[PDB]
C-alpha cells in the first residue's frame, strides 16, 4: 500500500518541477538570446564607422 | 640670428641678400636639390605612401552567430 503512495507522489512533483523549470526558462533566456547578439551586433558596427574618423583624420 | 657687429655687419648683409633674389634666394645649388629629392622619398616611407591630402574610408560587414 504504502509504496504506491510515494511513487505517484515522486512520479507527479518530478513532472510538476521540469515543466515549470522548463517553462520560466525558455520565455527570458530566449529574449535574452535576441537582446544578447543585438548588443553584439549593433556595437561593432559604432567602433568601425568611427575609428575610422579617427584613422583618416591621423 | 645675429651677434658680432664687427663681422656680423657683413655677414648677415650677405644673407640678406640672397633672400632679395629669386634666382632661387640668391641661387639654390645643385647639392641641395640632390639631397632634397632623396630625403623627400624617404618619408614618404616613413608614414606610408598613401597621400596624407586625402583621408582614409572604411567598408561594412555583419553576420550570424546562430
Amino acid at each position: 500500500q504504502l509504496e504506491e503512495v510515494k511513487q505517484a507522489s515522486i512520479k507527479q512533483i518530478q513532472d510538476a518541477i521540469d515543466m515549470e523549470k522548463s517553462q520560466q526558462a525558455l520565455v527570458q533566456k530566449r529574449h535574452y538570446l535576441f537582446d544578447v547578439q543585438r548588443n553584439n551586433i549593433a556595437m561593432a558596427l559604432e567602433v568601425t564607422y568611427r575609428e575610422r574618423l579617427h584613422r583618416v583624420y591621423r | 640670428l645675429d651677434p658680432v657687429q664687427k663681422l656680423f655687419v657683413d655677414k648677415i648683409r650677405e644673407y640678406r641678400t640672397k633672400r632679395q633674389t629669386s634666382g632661387g634666394p640668391v641661387d639654390a645649388g645643385p647639392e641641395y636639390q640632390q639631397d632634397l629629392d632623396r630625403e623627400l622619398f624617404k618619408l614618404k616611407q616613413m608614414y606610408g605612401k598613401a597621400d596624407m591630402n586625402t583621408f582614409p574610408n572604411f567598408t561594412f560587414e555583419d553576420p550570424k552567430f546562430e
